[PDB]
């Protein structure tokens, strides 16, 4: 764990990402603007073949990112490739947008939308050092406000906490997401309904998704590291939901 | 006046108890009521929660010593 | 390759009525837009593109007896004919409630969601009609009255005799002739510009509809409760130019395709046929377990589709031909297409062909009604 | 009905011509979805007709900001005015399909003459331009339409934020 | 000693079951407490953790 | 001051300081910017109450940032005595953290309050 | 490829076989046959953990065995359990 | 391979020889509890249940509040109201009476129309619902399912099997 032990890098199931095997096992991607650390987190640095090239990696903290919490507890199918356009619903910080970056590689491009200010600063410095992300610090629930600037993307992210979750995502996947395209959602039932329960909650937005046309694949509850979340894996269809 | 009478007196009962709260006052919300709530009002589940107690059979033991 | 691609239906319209569809109305204007009509009171606007609803108007306390979609032409002002859509339902507690629905077709505005204007009534009205152009609607109840937007009261009465008239309609061409359903099993022909009735032929059995044809403007059928359509001419009223012959059961609606040249039959039996106006014989029936009592059947506006609504409560939209697709096609593949199509045609009457293309798989109760009804027309026919 | 359509671009407007439409009963169909999706179905509905670019990425930034709050243009206004056939203003008006309801009023406004549609159906066809992009060009020259998206981005972003050197 | 009080054998009782049930699936439990020290306990590739939908 | 965006009326305040004296009182509840800052890195704050008079509003306003990049609702006050003196301290504090636990109290009032500050964000 | 072989593949029979360093660990059951490709790395903290986990310069050894048996609580351990199982064998 | 060549080898036989998916349990269940159903509940219907409750005359809302001393929201899926409507003629009361503004019906995803395997997969997915019926193959395999109620139809009024607060 500490500042100086050695790690084993190995390809993960999903192409992309990476687990560094050791005493404890942590999960990696490659990191593109090396040198740098956009959040404090501990960066691996390996060796490759002039003199050799230090190519540097990145650790992802699931207690932080909830996509590392989904690759960590298991999840069959992520849209993510290393070659694709992602848009990023929420992208609060390079937390986990400068590491979705990392993950789509050097040629996919990844649209972070965020609608505060404070963190669209952050933002603008973080994707001004990386080249994939687009900072749009238009409001998510206004696809048309920001249509100028994306072209049918491959899969969406949503990490917005907003209760009119299935609708801003309705919205973006019907005016970008490409056909047969894939959609993570990252329910929150705590910001939903305080009311009623999880289970309830999270019933509740998946027959949401599949009234707006979305076939979900799968669902998981990455519990250990965050109480009372689910993410949705789902599929645009477009087209005959059978 | 049957409903009126026995539901309002019904709802104020379990008001001052604490198990229905202000802006429930509503015989659904008594249907919606449970045994959760009951036994959270009862008194050695106060007194772990004030913080007098360490646990809950701590609670227990400093009520029943008096 | 017909008979194996033939898939009429292609979906129903959301999750319909609960107490089954008896009020059709489809919009003459637009091509989405139809008004539905349940006999539990609830009034409906659906957008058939996205196969949805606009609204849901709980409308009255009786059955709805008849439904027009329509723009009024207001003196106070000029109502939005694009933001805007109207509707006129024809209650059966003596009352015509005027409806807005705001429309998203067009984008060029930025409230008045509901009942613009009601009509109290005497008598429980039956059916409705409105006369285009000029915005004034017939109803029919116990004796049918000529309304004015406009006036809260019946502007005139038309009456042969004190018999009550079931339904209504208006023509399509030469919009000032009405015609008349009454159950005195009566067929009387209106006349507006003379504010009149103008000639009355009395039937055997009574006509459940009637649908001019928008393109000959003095055509109409007749669906009769003697399981036929009968074709008629308007000026020479003593005979029918045809009879459409093949149900087994009461004919409860019909439609024109607007080309003008077919017939779409829904019939108080669970099945809906489809004729041409030439042949007089079911060029196609359509029929599901899941429909029953087709009471109400509309051909769409660009002659593609047939909207179905029957009795248990839903609004089945199917296909004209059971061929052609949405698609927009290739010149390659459409000369194949126009060329086997006319292949057909030339060779239709050959008995093989005749054979795989009357083949149509027919329900065992109307199979054996039809071969009943068969035997004991052969009988009445050589006692005659 | 649906005779042309706009599309706003990074470089630029686009105006195309609907020459076939799409039959607005079956739009929800497997087969109606399908020749969207693939190209060589897509031209037989949608032709360019006119495209003009933005001269500099200053007025790229400016019109793309304006186009977000939702208002009308120089350029936009010009090149309209250009394209559509000028009709009768009370009846038989030109009908022109967008993407903003809230882009609407403001069209309708600078031409009593035109129509704006933003249905299901318009926005399927916007959707089937976005997806085909550069293939529908014919040719006609543009930049990287993925460099355009980048720079302007993070221009319209760095102006809603209000960055500093200091 | 439990079988004598009832309530000391329902306490630890449901200490234990406790125990079990997070033997049985992963519960929450706080949160990180420090820094992160990686997953303690390994990474295992084909796992598939997830509920398939199926049609 | 426009920096200040989230400021709470009367009535709002009220409530406010009410269930942050609850919270003292039960201990539920850690006092001033450095601490409040250490249980938003913590993840274990449920919500955040601010001052609005500081003396200057920067120190306190990098505060906004953690807030909704964890997802935290944050309010602020008009009077830093007032947040003192319902904190239940001698100063004035500036920030103060209401953190989560469920075997509390005044879990009820605390997620009422909290869901009337998230309907004014 | 087949130089700084032997350390390399003492260090990764050493990952294969690390359930039995540490008596208080445990981890889950997998098998881990050796992969395809892989590449030895250092782990860089950040100027935010000098005391936490940071580690050290003299400590700081180039092999993972190496450290491993440069720590000396493990090696007592090692040496208490493989007199055990030393005197179990005999 | 002979028959006494099999027998000879089958005597030297003797003579010698003497990725995946694991479904995660739900974060519901505590050991067989499922803590996360607490009232109003949300109760499946099915065709079965309907059609008895229509023979035994208890009304679906207002029979369930009187079993559950709750408000419960039931819910038909689209598998089931087809069954329904094949159903037909016979039994159109009952598909009038399924066809209602409190019966909340919610969509799928299947081709077919198997509303026993809808059911199935949708409470192996969920566990927030509580199954009505009176089926007994479906009965089976949900008592085989772990923590989830079923209701069935029984004698006067309904009964509920699994719910540990059934009063
Ligand atoms: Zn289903």
């Amino acid at each position: 764990a500490r500042g100086g032990a050695k790690v084993v890098i190995e390809p993960h199931r999903h192409a992309g990402v990476y687990i560094a095997r050791g005493k404890e096992d942590l999960l990696v991607t490659k990191n593109m603007a090396p040198g740098e650390s956009v959040y404090g987190e501990k960066r691996i640095s390996v060796e490759e073949p002039v003199p050799p090239t230090k190519v540097e990696y990145r650790v992802w903290n699931p207690f932080r990112s909830k996509l590392a919490a989904g690759i960590m507890g298991g999840l069959d199918e992520l849209f993510i490739a290393p070659g694709k356009k992602v848009l990023y619903l929420g992208a609060a910080s390079g937390t986990s947008v400068s590491h979705v970056s990392d993950v789509v590689g050097p040629e996919g491009v990844v649209y972070a939308v965020e609608f505060s200010h404070r963190p669209g600063r952050e933002l603008i410095s973080m994707a001004k050092k990386r080249p994939n992300i687009i900072p749009i610090i238009e409001d998510a629930r206004h696809p048309q406000k920001y249509r100028m600037l994306i072209g049918m993307v491959d899969c969406v992210f949503a990490d917005v906490a907003q209760p009119d979750q299935a609708r801003i995502i309705a919205l973006n996947s019907h005016m970008f997401l490409k056909d047969q395209g894939g959609v993570v959602i990252s329910i929150k039932a705590n910001c939903i309904d305080s009311t009623v329960d999880a289970e309830t909650v999270f019933a509740r937005e998946v027959q949401k998704l599949r009234e707006e046309r979305i076939k979900p694949l799968e669902q998981l509850t990455l519990e250990p590291y965050e109480r009372d979340h689910c993410i949705v894996v789902g599929r645009y269809m477009r087209s005959g939901l059978k | 006046p049957k409903r009126l009478f026995e539901g309002n007196a019904l709802i104020r009962r379990l008001v001052r108890v604490g198990v229905l709260s202000e802006d429930k006052k509503k015989l659904d919300y008594v249907l919606a009521l449970k045994v959760e709530d009951f036994l959270e009002r009862r008194l050695q589940t106060q007194v772990y929660k004030l913080g007098l107690a360490k646990s809950v059979h701590h609670a227990r033991v400093l009520i029943t010593q008096r | 390759l017909e008979r194996m691609f033939a898939k009429p239906f292609v979906g129903q319209l959301g999750y319909g009525h609960r107490d089954g569809v008896y009020a059709i109305a489809k919009n003459y204007g637009s091509l989405n837009k139809l008004a539905t009509g349940s006999a539990d009171g609830v009034i409906k606007y659906w957008n058939m593109s996205t196969r949805e609803e606009f609204v849901s108007f709980k409308a009255h306390y009786g059955l709805v007896t008849g439904l027009c979609v329509t723009q009024p032409r207001f003196h106070d002002k000029k109502p939005d004919l694009k933001s805007q859509n109207f509707m006129l339902s024809c209650s059966d507690d003596k009352t015509v409630k005027l409806w807005s629905i705001n429309v998203d077709d067009y984008s060029n505005k930025n409230n008045e969601e509901g009942l613009i204007r009601t009509f109290d009534g005497e008598s429980a009205f039956q059916g409705i009609d409105s006369h285009r152009e000029n915005s004034t609607f017939a109803t029919g109840g116990a004796k049918i009255h000529l309304w004015d937007v406009n006036r809260l009261k019946p502007v005139s009465d038309l009456s042969w005799g004190a018999d009550n008239i079931t339904s209504l309609k208006f023509n399509q061409n030469e919009t000032d002739i009405l015609a008349s359903t009454g159950s005195d099993n009566s067929i009387v022909l209106y006349d507006l510009r003379t504010n009149s009735p103008t000639q009355k032929i009395v039937q055997t059995m009574r006509t459940n509809a009637i649908c001019w044809n928008p393109m000959e403007a003095f055509n109409f059928v007749t669906a009769n409760e003697d399981h036929n359509a009968y074709y008629y001419d308007m000026r020479n009223l003593s005979r029918s130019l045809n009879v459409f012959k093949d149900h087994v059961s009461a004919v409860m609606d019909v439609d024109f395709s607007p080309t003008g040249d077919e017939i779409v039959t829904g019939s108080y039996d669970k099945s809906i046929r489809i004729y041409k106006t030439n042949h007089g014989h079911s060029r196609e029936i359509y029929h599901t377990k899941r429909m029953q009592h087709v009471f109400q059947v509309k051909y769409s506006m660009d002659s593609k589709y047939i909207i179905s609504g029957s009795d248990d409560g839903n609004v089945r939209l199917w296909r004209s031909k059971a061929w052609e697709r949405s698609n927009v096609k290739t010149t390659r593949e459409k000369n194949k297409l126009e060329y086997d199509e006319k292949l057909k045609e030339r060779f239709r009457h050959m008995p093989e062909i005749k054979r795989i293309s009357r083949h149509r798989h027919v329900p065992q109760v109307i199979k054996k009604a039809q071969e009943i009804k068969n035997i004991e027309l052969s009988s009445i026919k050589r006692r005659e | 009905p649906i005779e042309y359509l706009l599309f706003e671009e990074p470089t630029g407007y686009a105006v195309f011509k609907v020459k076939l439409q799409q039959d607005d009963i079956g739009s929800r169909l497997k087969e109606v979805q399908e020749q969207i999706n693939d190209f060589g179905a897509f031209t037989k509905l949608i032709e360019l007709v006119s495209f003009a670019p933005f001269k500099g990425a200053a007025e790229a930034l400016e019109n793309a900001n304006d186009i977000s709050e939702g208002l009308v243009s120089e350029s936009l206004k010009a090149i309209l005015d250009l394209n559509l056939p000028k009709a009768s203003s009370k009846k038989k008006n030109i009908t022109l399909a967008i993407s903003d309801k809230n882009l609407g009023p403001s069209i309708k406004e600078e031409f009593p003459y035109v129509d704006c549609i933003s249905n299901e159906l318009a926005q399927d066809l916007i959707r089937g331009v976005r997806l085909h992009g550069e293939k529908l060009f014919k040719g006609l020259q543009s930049g990287d339409l993925e460099r355009a998206q980048l720079g302007l981005g993070h221009a319209y972003s760095r102006a809603k934020v209000k960055f500093s050197v200091q | 000693k439990d079988n004598r009080n009832s309530r000391v054998k329902k306490r630890k009782k449901y200490q234990k079951a406790q125990k079990k049930l997070k033997s049985v699936r992963a519960v929450y439990s706080g949160g990180q407490s420090g820094v992160y020290e990686g997953e303690k306990t390994g990474i295992k590739k084909g796992l598939t953790r997830s509920v398939k939908f199926k049609n | 001051n426009p920096k200040a965006f989230p400021l709470a009326d009367a009535a709002l305040t009220q409530q406010i300081l009410d269930v942050v004296q609850q919270a003292a009182n039960l201990r539920q509840l850690k006092k001033g910017a450095n601490e409040a800052t250490k249980t938003l890195n913590r993840g274990i704050s449920e919500f955040i109450i601010m001052a609005a008079d500081c003396e200057p509003i920067e120190i306190l306003l990098h505060l906004p940032l953690l807030c909704e990049d964890k997802n935290v609702p944050y309010v602020f006050v008009p009077s830093r005595v007032a947040l003192g003196r319902a904190c239940g301290v001698s100063r004035p504090v500036i920030a103060a953290s209401i953190t989560t636990n469920d075997a509390s109290a005044i879990k009820t009032q605390i997620y009422a309050v909290k869901d009337k500050i998230e309907t004014l964000l | 490829d087949d130089n700084m072989r032997r350390e390399v593949q003492r260090d990764l029979l050493l990952i294969k076989h690390r359930a039995a360093l540490d008596p208080k660990r445990h981890y889950k059951k997998q098998r881990w046959e050796v992969p395809e490709r892989f590449a030895i790395g250092t782990i860089i903290e950040d100027k935010s953990e000098f005391y936490s986990s940071r580690m050290n310069r003299k400590e700081r050894k180039s092999t993972i065995l190496e450290t491993l048996m440069g720590d000396e609580a493990s090696n007592k351990y090692f040496k208490r359990k493989y007199n055990e199982i030393q005197e179990k064998s005999t | 391979a002979k028959k006494t060549r099999k027998f000879g080898l089958v005597k030297r036989t003797l003579n010698t020889k003497k990725t995946r998916n694991i479904p995660q349990v739900s974060s519901a269940l505590f050991f067989q509890y499922n803590q996360a159903i607490k009232p109003p509940y949300q109760v499946l219907i099915d065709t079965n249940f309907i059609n008895f409750s229509i023979q035994k005359k208890v009304d679906i809302v207002r029979g369930m509040m009187d079993c559950l001393l709750a408000k419960c929201n039931p819910l038909i899926t689209d598998c089931v109201m087809a069954e329904l409507e094949k159903l037909g003629p016979k039994y159109r009361i009952a598909l009038k009476l399924a066809r209602d503004p409190r019966i909340k019906r919610l969509s799928c995803s299947h081709k077919g129309t198997y509303a026993d395997d809808c059911l199935v997969h949708r409470v192996l997915q969920h566990k927030c619902y509580i199954v009505a019926t009176n089926d007994a193959g479906l009965k089976q395999r949900i008592r085989k399912i772990p923590g989830i109620p079923l209701m069935s139809v029984g004698g006067h009024a309904y009964v509920i099997e699994k719910l540990p607060d059934v009063f």
